[PDB]
């Protein structure tokens, strides 16, 4: 059983760097290339490039070669994606996928969230009381989204339990 | 010339 | 320009055959485009089905088969099952880059959403069950981080 397991979600400011890991198991790591894919909600999947795991040579898509780099830690069967000088529009889910040709075994995806590059200098004209009030006003909606996930996950769990128990 | 990726 | 087109959506019923196609803007799809078919199921679960036009990935059920028909690549599902309800993407290689199609939403009529699970081994069911809570904890962390991003300009202002 072949599995690719990626690192957890990362949140960064523009200009920062992120590194995503993709840990491979169930086959000899250095016998197939590792590709990377970018996905955003309701936009097409985009190929970022591949790295040859035997030679270490990467091949990049034109739009990604400026700031995206691939690496390996062969002795740990890990491929890494490095995103440099982050832009708010790098906000996306990133997938590793093994060759091939193409995209055969996929990691589960890693969400990279990049905070705003826009001008929020106006908020320094607010009082601390008004800033804190805005901060606290975001909590109910977050808590509702989490509650919806907890309910969705109980709905996913029950049919598995029913299958074990039938 | 075939697929140039590592398969 | 290299644009890959697929049907937006198709509907089938259990045991019947459905064909999905993948068209290229540059002309006829050939062997040299190494057509790849990939399935997406809920919570970002992607599974490669076919590579190199017609080579089924090991462990993929034999009801899935890839071919070239009428200048397009084609994924035929011969004997569709309820569990095949998913988005199907095709990717084509154009000399020096891969391009993904927009995906086809396949609907399978009738059925019960998790009936397929009862035929699984207990080992696979236990693995699925144990993977669930971590996955949902990852999704909750993604929400917390999305909110951290929303909060950041306000936090920066407080901390100035």
């Amino acid at each position: 059983q072949i599995q690719l397991v990626q690192s957890g979600p990362e949140v960064q400011k523009p200009g920062e760097t992120v590194r995503i890991s993709c840990k491979a198991s169930g086959y000899t790591f250095t016998t197939a290339g590792m590709q990377w894919v970018q996905k955003m909600p309701g936009k097409s999947l985009k190929w970022i490039g591949w790295i040859n795991t035997r030679s270490g040579v990467p091949k990049y898509a034109e739009d990604f070669k400026g700031r995206f780099a691939f690496s390996l830690e062969t002795s740990a069967s890990i491929a890494y994606l490095h995103i440099n000088n982050l832009k708010n529009e790098d906000t996306a889910t990133y997938f590793c996928a093994r060759e091939g040709p193409g995209f055969v075994y996929w990691g589960q995806g890693t969400l990279v969230t990049v905070s705003s590059g826009s001008d929020y200098e106006f908020l320094k004209s607010w009082t601390v009381e008004d800033l804190q009030k805005r901060l606290l006003a975001l909590d109910p909606m977050m808590e509702q989204e989490i509650e919806e996930i907890r309910q969705k996950c109980q709905s996913k769990r029950q049919p598995i339990l029913d299958a074990i128990e039938a | 010339r075939g697929y140039p990726g590592q398969v | 320009q290299t644009v890959v087109t697929q049907e937006s959506a198709l509907t089938t019923s259990p045991g019947e055959t459905v064909t999905l196609t993948c068209r290229s803007s540059t002309g006829a799809v050939t062997t040299s485009n190494y057509a790849n078919w990939v399935q997406e199921k809920p919570d970002h679960l992607f599974t490669g089905l076919i590579v190199g036009t017609n080579n089924r990935v090991p462990g993929v059920p034999p009801r899935f088969s890839g071919s070239l028909i009428e200048d397009k690549a084609a994924l035929t599902i011969t004997g569709a099952q309820t569990e095949d309800e998913a988005i199907y993407f095709c990717a084509l290689w154009y000399s020096n880059h891969w391009v993904f199609g927009g995906g086809t939403k396949l609907t399978v009529l009738g059925g019960s959403d998790y009936e397929f699970l009862k035929s699984w081994t207990v080992e696979d069911l236990q693995k699925r069950l144990l993977a669930l809570d971590p996955m949902c904890e990852q999704e909750i962390e993604e929400i917390r981080q999305k909110y951290q991003s929303k909060r950041q300009p306000i936090l920066d202002a407080i901390e100035a």
